[PDB]
This record gives C-alpha cells, structure tokens and sequence, in this order.
C-alpha cells in the first residue's frame, strides 16, 4: 500500500539526495516522512536544529 | 460594621472603582510586560511586548501602537486537536473570562440601582453578593488562565491594567463584605 501510494502520489514524494529528503520532512512540518538508510536518518537525528 | 448612613456610599464607589478598572483592563489591548514582538513581521526581533489576554502590544520599541489581537498558529506534528492542547487553545483563544467578569460586575453595578429603583424589596440586594462573587471568580480563572499560558523564558512584568485586574478581584471581595452586610440589614429589616 505504501508503494502504492508512493508511486501514485504527487508532486513527485521521492527524492534524489537525503538532504532533500530532509528538506522536505522539515518543510512539511512532518507532514512528510522521509524514509532512507538508518545511518543517514540517525546521522541526521544527531545534527541541529535535531528537529 | 457601623456607620451604616455610610456605608451604602463606600460599596456603591468601591464597586464603581472595581467596575471601571477592570473595563479599563479589558478594553485595554494590552496588560503585562514581556519579551517579544509588537506585531510579527521590534516587529521580529526584540521588543518588550506588553502582553495581554485579549489583545496583546508592546512598550519601548523603535515603534510603539502596532498592537495586536490573538490568533493561533501551527506546530510541528500538529497535535492541536489533543483532549489537552485543544482545550488549552480554545480557553485561551477567546476574550471570554474577563468579558463575562465585566458583564457580571455591570449587572452588580444595575443591581445596587435597585436600591432607589423598586425600593423596599429588601433582600434583593442579595443579587449582588452574587454578581460581586461571580465576576471575582471569572476574574480569578482569567488570570490564572493568562497567566498559566503566557508564562512559557521570556522575561514577563507586571503592568498597570494587569494591577488594575488583579486589584479588582480584592476590591470586589470588600465590597462583597459591605454587601453582606447591606443584605443582613435588609434580613434584620425584615424579621424586624
């Protein structure tokens, strides 16, 4: 169902870098959830404004 | 308490007094200092913002009047419509416990007419203590309400509608004290 969603969803919710990824979910208030690599996700998790 | 020639004067000012400052505080579109912004975009970065319940302003900016009314705004993972953030939001967004202590207070205020108006009903000057201990009550919960959500640090100070609210809430306690006993000589009247 998520892959559904996801490739029928629009404007476009993939994303080509991480950092983007992570623009978007800010941006969206959470309203967008990224999903990506542990490592980047508990990288960034760690990085400010850490929200 | 004698002097009763008085003491229908000095309830009748004291709740004059208690009546107009606490219209004064409500009209006024501010109450207590703060920390902030006059209007959001000392418009974003540093003002004492003189807040208020109703209406909100600020003292000593660049610019000074730019007052504002409150509203309310999105946060992070919404949790607006919480059993708690919801109901804290919907007290907090509304002009309601000051405005219904004014009200209260003015109807007291139309009460104590009624001692030269249909005179000789006696103890319906009982209506006051009524309306004296119910506008203290709305009054009481619209501070603790103000206060309780503006506290969230942003270095807050007392101001002069603020002193006028609060200072309110004893005056209608003595003036209920002089009330009572306006009542209870209207009892003794009565029973003779």
């Amino acid at each position: 169902k998520m892959w559904t969603y996801m490739r029928s969803a629009e404007p476009s919710v993939f994303v080509r870098t991480t950092a983007e990824g992570v623009a978007r979910v800010r941006k969206s208030k959470g309203k967008y959830a990224y999903l990506l690599e542990s490592t980047m996700n508990e990288y960034i998790e760690q990085r400010k404004p850490c929200d | 308490l004698f002097d009763r020639g008085v003491q229908m004067l000095l309830t009748t000012v004291g709740a004059f007094a208690a009546f107009s400052l606490m219209t004064i505080a409500v009209g006024t579109d501010y109450w207590l200092y703060s920390r902030g912004v006059c209007k959001t975009k000392k418009k974003n970065e540093e003002v004492m913002t003189h807040s208020g319940l109703w209406r909100t302003c600020c003292l000593e900016g660049n610019f000074k009047g730019l007052c504002k009314q409150i509203d309310h705004f999105p946060e992070d993972a919404d949790y607006e419509a919480d059993t708690a953030e919801y109901f804290l939001r919907a007290v907090r967004a509304s002009s309601i416990f000051p405005i219904l202590s004014v009200i209260l207070l003015f109807m007291g205020g139309l009460c104590i007419a009624a001692s030269e108006f249909y005179k000789t009903r006696h103890n319906i000057i009982l209506s006051a203590g009524i309306f004296f201990v119910s506008a203290g009550l709305s009054n009481i919960i619209g501070i603790i309400v103000y206060i309780s959500a503006n506290a969230g640090k942003n270095s807050y100070s007392y101001g002069w509608s603020f002193y006028f609210g609060a200072l309110s809430f004893i005056i209608a306690e003595m003036v209920g004290v002089l009330a009572v006993h306006m009542f209870i000589d209207r009892h003794k009247q009565l029973t003779g």
